[PDB]
């Protein structure tokens, strides 16, 4: 297959992001929601398992 | 000989359904050909 | 100790270049004068009157190499790629690659053709604080190398220390002037219409694709099996495709696929001349990964 | 009757096809008035016939040896030094091939049958802009041995 193909172009739809001319930083903004780790047991089909993870 | 930029278009698609006929040919330009080979490519 | 390359193995560039803009100028008053090169509506971007210059303005990110594989599926492969690449660390610190690269900054290749046309074409390249003297690009030819200049040195210096690891970055900021005239046309870069030549546009102006500037300072081949028949230096491609003609210059024994197959798996010492296309192939990126 | 050569150069960004129709072109047209007798015009390599470049080395050819140095190539064209380059040398040139200006009929509405001659020709393409009036269109080349070129260089 490389015979007929090595000189056909091979033309690709993408995107990209770049700053501007005049910034020079990326400001990230992200928040973390802490919960406890007890509490976070959403279902457990033997409450003596649950006994035993608490 | 078959005219220089005009291909034998069979009018009714021979995979939709068509017969390989005199009637079913109509030898139009190759860039209206090229459309009609895309319009019915989209259906 | 390994008989294939990874199912993935993909590489990140080591040379970020950011797009252009571009502006008008009239080279007398040049250091202290920029308007906008708006496109005019197909497509001509042609100079105002009063103008003269072409302030081609641009930025080259430089990156390691060691540091710059983003997936390799096993370790035997990863740790045969750096005790490569740390033999070419010890032989040449990637001088001769870096030395290249900034000749086709000093070639002005990164002009297309906007090159020709020019009585005078100086191209100021600045690292950090330090405006590194000017460079006449209208004294270099572009099919030969300079080896000898001091500013091509320094700069080639600075690249092959973040090429090897002896640098984190360095942000090269690079702008040129052309004065082709007035009145005449700029050709910037043509955008890929998939459904007439609709032009580049970047922040309301126009300018280059990044993509176009970096094959610009990729033509740095002149290994090829066939340097003396054909004397041009042809883009650092996998399967070596000068687009300028039809001619496969590394067609099967010395591509990429071939030769990286022959310094890890059935490991063989190659010679100078094509251990710079590898890593040369290793600064440019891609997806180097084999089906099973 | 002998040739310069003179190179266009594989690579350099534009492509060989602009820079003989804007650079060498015009230069030839504009120092072919001044050499009455046009002195010729081969372009080695100008391939096959189902595609074809005109090539990438121009042998101007002469029916002198001392009339080559009259229109001096050389020096005329030291403006794309970086793109083509002119040995100084020349031999005896009759083992070359002549070049002829195959037209290309015209337009429909210029005034069905232009697209049965037209699909010849468009298939060498050196565009010429006119010295004259203004409008600008390519004149297409040939294969062909008649030996002794008389306005740009064609027979």
């Amino acid at each position: 297959k490389l015979e007929k193909e090595i000189m056909d172009p091979n033309p690709q739809k993408s995107q990209s992001c770049t700053l501007s001319t005049e910034c020079d930083t990326l400001r990230i903004d992200f928040g973390i929601k802490v919960l406890p780790v007890k509490e976070s047991m959403y279902s457990c089909s033997d409450y003596n398992y649950r006994t035993a993870i608490y | 000989n078959i005219p220089v930029g005009y291909e034998v278009h069979h009018i009714v698609p021979l995979s939709q359904g068509g017969a390989d006929s005199i009637k079913n040919m109509i030898m139009l330009s190759i860039e209206h050909h090229e459309r009609v080979t895309e319009a019915h490519a989209s259906y | 100790t390994l008989k294939s390359r990874p199912e993935n193995l993909s590489f990140a560039r080591c040379l970020n270049t950011t797009e252009a803009k571009f502006w008008q100028t009239d080279f007398l008053k040049r250091h202290t004068f920029k308007l906008p090169l708006l496109i005019t509506d197909s497509q001509s971007c042609t100079l105002s009157t009063e103008c003269d210059t072409l302030r081609i303005d641009f930025g080259i990110k430089v990156l390691p190499v060691k540091e710059s594989m983003y997936s390799c599926s096993d370790y035997n492969y990863r740790t045969a790629i750096y005790q490569k690449i740390d033999e070419y660390i010890a032989e040449d610190g990637f001088l001769t690659l870096a030395k290249r690269y900034v000749n086709n900054i000093a070639n002005a290749r990164f002009l297309w053709r906007n090159r020709k046309g020019a009585e005078i074409i100086e191209t100021i390249v600045t690292i950090e604080d330090k405006e590194y003297p000017s460079f006449n690009s209208k004294s270099f030819n572009l099919d030969t190398f300079v080896e000898d200049n001091a500013t091509i040195n320094e700069i080639a210096q600075q690249i092959a220390d973040t090429f090897a690891g002896k640098r984190e970055y360095l942000n090269i900021y690079v702008t040129c002037f052309v004065k082709i005239g007035c009145a005449m046309e700029v050709y910037p870069s043509q955008e890929m219409t998939f459904d007439g030549k609709k032009l580049f546009k970047f922040e309301g102006s126009a300018g280059m694709h990044s993509q176009k500037i970096n094959n610009a300072l990729r033509t740095i081949d002149t290994w090829y099996p066939d340097y003396t028949t054909y004397e041009f230096p042809i883009p650092v491609e996998n399967y070596g495709a000068a687009r300028s003609i039809g001619i496969p210059f590394r067609p099967d024994t010395k591509s990429f696929y071939k030769l990286i197959d022959r310094m890890i798996l059935k490991n063989e010492d190659l010679p100078i001349e094509d251990k710079h296309y590898v890593m040369a192939i290793l600064i440019r990126g891609g997806m180097f990964s084999k089906k099973q | 009757m002998f040739s310069q050569i003179l190179i266009i150069k594989p690579g350099t960004g534009i492509s060989p096809n602009i820079i003989i129709s804007e650079d060498i072109f015009p230069v030839l047209h504009s120092l072919f008035v001044e050499h009455d007798k046009k002195f010729g015009i081969t372009f080695p390599a100008y391939s096959f016939d189902k595609k074809g470049h005109l090539g990438n080395i121009i042998e101007v050819l002469s029916e002198d040896k001392e009339a080559l140095a009259s229109l001096c190539l050389e020096e005329h064209l030291a403006e794309v030094t970086d793109y083509v380059k002119v040995k100084k040398e020349i031999t005896f040139t009759d083992d070359y091939v002549l070049f002829k200006r195959i037209r290309e009929e015209n337009q429909y509405e210029t005034t069905m049958h232009i697209k049965k001659k037209n699909q010849q020709i468009f298939c060498a393409y050196i565009k010429v802009k006119s010295a004259s009036t203004g409008q600008s269109y390519n004149i297409f080349l040939a294969p062909t041995d008649i030996k002794h070129f008389s306005a740009y260089g064609l027979l």
